[PDB]
RNA sequence: ACCCCCGUGCCCAUAGCACUGUGGAACCACCCCACCCCAUGCCGAACUGGGUCGUGAAACACAGCAGCGCCAAUGAUACUCGGACCGCAGGGUCCCGGAAAAGUCGGUCAGCGCGGGGGU
RNA sequence: GCGACUGUUUACCAAAAUCACAGCACUCUGCCAACACGAACAGUGGACGUAUAGGGUGUGACGCCUGCCCGGUGCCGGAAGGUCAAGUGGAGCGGUGCAAGCUGCGAAAUGAAGCCCCGGUGAACGGCUAAGGUAGCGAAAUUCCUUGUCGGGUAAGUUCCGACCUGCACGAAAGGCGUAACGAUCUGGGCGCUGUCUCAACGAGGGACUCGGUGAAAUUGAAUUGGCUGUAAAGAUGCGGCCUACCCGUAGCAGGACGAAAAGACCCCGUGGAGCUUUACUAUAGUCUGGCAUUGGGAUUCGGGUUUCUGAAACUUGGAUUUCUAACCUGAAAAAUCACUUUCGGGGACCGUGCUUGGCGGGUAGUUUGACUGGGGCGGUCGCCUCCCAAAAUGUAACGGAGGCGCCCAAAGGUCACCUCAAGACGGUUGGAAAUCGUCUGUAGAGCGCAAAGGUAGAAGGUGGCUUGACUGCGAGACUGACACGUCGAGCAGGGAGGAAACUCGGGCUUAGUGAACCGGUGGUACCGUGUGGAAGGGCCAUCGAUCAACGGAUAAAAGUUACCCCGGGGAUAACAGGCUGAUCUCCCCCGAGAGUCCAUAUCGGCGGGGAGGUUUGGCACCUC
RNA sequence: GUAGGGGAGCGUUCAGUCCGCGGAGAAGCCAUACCGGAAGGAGUGGUGGAGCCGACUGAAGUGCGGAUGCCGGCAUGAGU
RNA sequence: AACCGAACCUGGAGAUAGCUAGUUCUCCCCGAAAUGUAUUGAGGUACAGCCUCGGAUGUUGACCAUGUCCUGUAGAGCACUCACAAGGCUAAACCUUAUGAAACUCCGAAGGGGCACGCGUUUAGUCCGGGAGUGAGGCUGCGAGAGCUAACUUCCGUAGCCGAGAGGGAAACAACCCAGACCAUCAGCUAAGGUCCCUAAAUGAUCGCUCAGUGGUUAA
RNA sequence: UGUUAUGGCGUGCCUAUUGAAGCAUGAGCCGGCGACUUAGACCUGACGUGCGAGCUUAAGUUGAAAAACGGAGGCGGAGCGAAAGCGAGUCCGAAUAGGGCGGCAUUAGUACGUCGGGCUAGACUCGAAACCAGGUGAGCUAAGCAUGACCAGGUUGAAA
RNA sequence: GAAACGAUGACUGAAUCCGCGCGGACCACCGCGCAAGGCUAAAUACUCCCAGUGACCGAUAGCGCAUAGUACCGUGAGGG
RNA sequence: UCAGGGAACUGAAACAUCUCAGUACCUGAAGGAGAAGAAAGAGAAUUCGAUUCCGUUAGUAGCGGCGAGCGAACCCGGAU
């Protein structure tokens, strides 16, 4: 700086403690042949990170009747998962 | 905005049951006593602040 | 000495006969230069600004009070 | 650079460049409206090129 | 329909002022009285409140009037876009279009609505 | 004239009037001296010295002599007080745990040397407001004007001697005025002599020249390399035009080749360098000082607590005093420094030494010390607002022409209600230019808090009523800017204000009254909180702190000097010369008022006018750093 | 058409692969009136006495008039 | 130990160098910048402008015309403000007569700008993204300031040419006049300029002017 | 082809520049040496190849007349916020005004390679004046100490 | 810095198994560990030397040297 | 390799802390290697289990005139 980087203004913070992985609804229902996912074969689902929790959310809306372990999700993603008939599941 | 030794000054505010400011000039000069108005907190506002610090 | 380097701007921002929005600036003018006809509202430093959407033209009366006015398109 | 992260310069799905609202935060204020109000958000273009290579890939 | 009056607009001096002649019980105005509504940084002068007589004086309305304002041509000019030159310089000219200000000729003392009231 | 003197000094431009010098003065130092070298409670120099000695400082033989002023700076002395660090110490405040308890910030007292405070100090820094020059000297190594005025010398004397005094800016130990002698010292004069000169001649020798032997160097774009005059980056062999000019050498000259030499040393530039300075910034060697150890005993006053007879006794704890010897230091003794049983002697809980505390510290160290700029410096100027320049959009430079701002207003804001000015003319009690009242005229000639421009009379002006929209959450859409900022804003909600009402209100007729970010202060919030539940710390909403004025702001924190200078660059930029210019300079012309007894013009030419030159001081900055 | 951006190419060394050439003479050097839009490429003669073209692909210490450039050799000044 | 305001040698070390030089094969294409703001900034840098390449868009560009609005310059004129010439009036005022103005304006062009349309011929434009360079300008004419109505002066505006532009003319000559060079030609027409001899081309034609070498250097 | 005579035309090159034949820079000449490179699981573009809503490995192991193995991990895959967190939404806030973003009508990423640039290191090549560390120097010179050597001849004529 | 923990220079100076230290001010709780005693292959770094290899050099290149730290320069370090 | 001691140019476009960098250099010890090593630990799973080395985590946590810039570790894959 004579300029422009300084002369903005934060703080601000850091953290960025526990973030998901993305699981679309569209992902497990409509297409392929419900491998019916859980606790293993997800990992062969193609969605694949670990060192962090799988998270659950409403994307495609289809009727399909499935059930799921994940660690967390989205409210009216356990709506649409419901109504289509279906489980899903958080540790105990 | 600049300040020194001078007269008037800037207080802000405070009231019951609300906490905030209005950040408003004030003067010590010609006429000061009670630096009071009316003004909206928190509240349903419709409340008095006195703004003497 | 000669110590004032800032133009301020001035002039008349949208001219007569010309397609105008909602929130535009039709002017901006030291006093009342001309003053608001209808479509027209202004701010503290006066500067006409458009109130509605439309073409907006110029009445010239009687040498020194003008006005500028918005008319529809619909 | 370590810098830029905590503050303005933060990274959209457009990769796009948020600025802030420098107008005053803490000092020299008792002045004026809703626009003391903001600490909000912006953007702009010529200086969106070299920004981010400061904090290229933790967006 | 026509006269005229009261309100109210468009036009916002070629519609303004001056001089002025007419208009009174239709409308308007003063004048009328006011403790009280209401008011006067003092006075109902102005607001405001109760109503005629009275005069049309003053104000307002209409009309004559071009002394003053106001508007103002034609011609010619000043200047100038473009084109082409002169003079060491100040400065200046030619072609070509555009073209005032002022001044003169003149032009006027307005014009166009709406609603209501009262005449023949 | 200067220094007294012999002497000494810039190896390689300065030998002196520099330095030293005997003599003088101030001051320090009592002996493991002061002081100085040094990882060092080692050693050594001071010194195998002891105040008639040693260090430091300044003057500078000898002679008369040495004045006034301590307010400031320093140094010496002082104690009644003002602040003053750690530290012994812990009332109090807050966290956590059910709890005992464990924990964070942390004070009144006790706290030294410093500094503020008082007094003295000058052959101390110093000055002629603390006082203002006592001798003595004075146009002087000091003098500007200045070749001062007179006089001496000379035919003629800006130098020189002598006076005088008007001392730009002498003066008493950074000595005053004298002084015999001294001097490869500096200055003026005279005698003598004389090639220094009028003004040069002849002679000698050693080079130069010629022949035989050996045979370099700097330099070098290449060259087939003339004169005038003109052009060209503004000094032409190399472009133009005209003149001249057969080919090639030898001896010679020094006008040109902006001739050679050294990437100018002057100047300027570089957020380049280094030496130096100091009341620039910052540290620091050194040094001062309180506490803590090394570190012990005994007496006496004193602050205090546990123990226990009705104010004494004690197991006691720190403090100042006093003193002691077993620590330690240090001397002699047959055994030079040590070591010792040692006989001892003196000092002594000190000193020293280690750790910490505060102070001083150009002794040393690292650095800082801006920009614009018709060269630099000095002067001025840096942001903001208004006019003019600005060529009828916007915008636009100047060390261009003028003038403002760093605020103010709880009402000069919100709204509602009402009000209309300056001036003139006639008449009126404090008047008789202006007051105050009345009549009459009266698009503004007034007012608008300030500068100005715009704008204003249907108010934005001038009064009152209620009031606090000088609000919170937002912002359609635009003006403007490279960005960062900056401005205008309909409409939406929460909620209020004035009005009967339509409605207006998110400060002020507008346009200046300002300041990014960082780091902190405070009130709200409850997002994070390192196993966990809390708390510390942080975040987020307010918000306070910047003549950060060099005003987009370099670090929390910074002045000078170089003639001892270095380097990197610059004809981007000054001093010389040239060039352009011609204000100034120089010179010529026009008119003809008047002088000239008469007549402007024989000469002279008011006030003005017109040019030439390119010798002047400049302007400019074009070729050459 | 200067900085500058873009395109297609010439040439040198090394490398892998293919075609080969060479004591009835390789590379290097010398001349040259041919060819190609350029970088450049041939042909022939001379020299030379061992090795080397051409094509494709890969990789570079890859192209010089300058830097008071570097190492070297040799000139000018001069038979001074 | 032959250069001492801090010796010599080796090392850090290829210090750092907003400074100065130097940067080498070919052809083909386009083609800049010396401006703005900011800067312990001023011969340096950031961003913008101006260049190139690719993508997308697809006439939005370009001139020119019509319509429409905006403007206070030139001129002009004293109606306000300041200045000012003569006379009257009984020194402001007031009237007759008469002027000056960057910071006066009752008036006010030519031109300029914005919008729309294309009614008309043209070709560029905008957006995304890669690479830049440039941020010392110079002259001339017109419009100003500064200057002395000086300067090869300076500082803005504006057109054009140098810059980075060869060819012709202007004797020579960046910029002025004419005109933009892909290559070859012992072909032709023109521009500015020329047409006696140096030298390309009428010692042309008609009516004048000047006797001074004016031509072939300026004024009262 | 080589040379020549006459005619016409013609201001070295480079740099640095507003402007160079320049009386501005550099260079005697020829030869050879001589300057934009390299490095990284780096950043971002262009082109190309392979897989494709998937794409790839690193260290390493084994084998090397040659390469295979090795999923630790890396990048697409979800955004919004200061964060808790919520999720095709999210944040601001008293729900409806906006910020960013998904659906956009919609595509595509990843590993490698070459090239364009960016950063980091000398980073185009040459050139400092200086600064710091360790050391060599008093055989020159500035001085001290210890021990030696030297000063023809002449003049003057102090104390006692 | 809210600065825990380790490490010492000065000065103080503990407990010891229902004890002790840690878990990033601190407390409780929950976990992790048992200091103030010692020794200890292997994977790791380097290249004087030796071997093999090379899209490394080939006589201004490559180490400085196709052998020389020699000639030569310096009092010396040193350079070459 | 380890330990005792420990620079500056430079970067921050000035400069003090910061950077350069515990680099350069000096010095002690030692070996063919050294160092380090058998938890008063890492750490958040009542998980791991001496040390060193490589990969990775990752320019991530975090340090910082919060500037220039500096920059871990645990898990996890490997050598042993
Ligand atoms: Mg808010
Ligand atoms: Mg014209
Ligand atoms: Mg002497
Ligand atoms: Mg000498
Ligand atoms: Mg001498
Ligand atoms: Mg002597
Ligand atoms: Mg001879
Ligand atoms: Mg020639
Ligand atoms: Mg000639
Ligand atoms: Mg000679
Ligand atoms: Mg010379
Ligand atoms: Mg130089
Ligand atoms: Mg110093
Ligand atoms: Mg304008
Ligand atoms: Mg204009
Ligand atoms: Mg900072
Ligand atoms: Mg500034
Ligand atoms: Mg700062
Ligand atoms: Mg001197
Ligand atoms: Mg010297
Ligand atoms: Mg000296
Ligand atoms: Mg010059
Ligand atoms: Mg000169
Ligand atoms: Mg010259
Ligand atoms: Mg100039
Ligand atoms: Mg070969
Ligand atoms: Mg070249
Ligand atoms: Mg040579
Ligand atoms: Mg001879
Ligand atoms: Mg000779
Ligand atoms: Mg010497
Ligand atoms: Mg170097
Ligand atoms: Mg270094
Ligand atoms: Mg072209
Ligand atoms: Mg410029
Ligand atoms: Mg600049
Ligand atoms: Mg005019
Ligand atoms: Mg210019
Ligand atoms: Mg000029
Ligand atoms: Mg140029
Ligand atoms: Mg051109
Ligand atoms: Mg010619
Ligand atoms: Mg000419
Ligand atoms: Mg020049
Ligand atoms: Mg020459
Ligand atoms: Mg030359
Ligand atoms: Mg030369
Ligand atoms: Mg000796
Ligand atoms: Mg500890
Ligand atoms: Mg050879
Ligand atoms: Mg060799
Ligand atoms: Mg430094
Ligand atoms: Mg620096």
């Amino acid at each position: 700086r004579s300029r422009l980087i300084a002369r903005l203004p934060k703080r601000g913070f850091n953290n960025v403690g526990t973030t998901y992985e993305v699981v679309k609804l569209s992902q497990l229902q409509d297409l392929e042949d419900t491998t019916f996912d859980r606790d293993t074969l997800e990992a062969y689902r193609l969605v694949r990170r670990k060192n962090r929790p799988v998270k659950l959310l409403a994307s495609g809306e289809i009727s399909r009747a499935v059930t799921v372990h994940v660690d967390a999700a989205s409210a009216a993603a356990i709506k649409a998962v419901e109504a289509a008939g279906g489980r899903v599941v958080l540790p105990e | 905005a600049k300040d020194g030794p001078r007269i008037i000054v800037k207080m802000e505010s405070s009231a019951g049951t609300g906490f905030y400011y209005t950040t408003t000039k004030n003067r010590r000069n010609t006429q000061a006593k009670l630096e009071l108005k009316k003004y909206d907190p928190v509240a349903k506002k419709h409340v008095v602040f006195r703004e003497k610090k | 000495n000669g110590r004032d380097s800032n133009p301020k701007y001035l002039g008349v921002k949208k001219f007569g006969g010309e397609v105008v929005k909602a929130g535009n600036i039709l002017v901006r003018q030291r006093g009342t230069k001309f003053k608001a006809g209808q479509g027209v509202g202004m701010g503290r430093d006066h500067t006409l600004f458009a109130l509605s959407d439309g073409k907006v033209v110029f009445i010239n009366k009687g040498k020194g009070a003008r006005f500028i006015s918005i008319e529809a398109a619909q | 650079t370590h810098k830029m992260a905590k503050r303005r310069i933060k990274i959209t799905g457009t990769g796009k460049v948020m600025a802030f609202k420098s107008g005053k935060r803490h000092q020299n204020t008792g002045k004026s409206g809703d626009e003391i109000r903001g600490k909000g958000k912006g953007f702009v273009l010529a200086k969106a090129e070299w920004a981010r290579m400061k904090l290229m890939l933790p967006r």
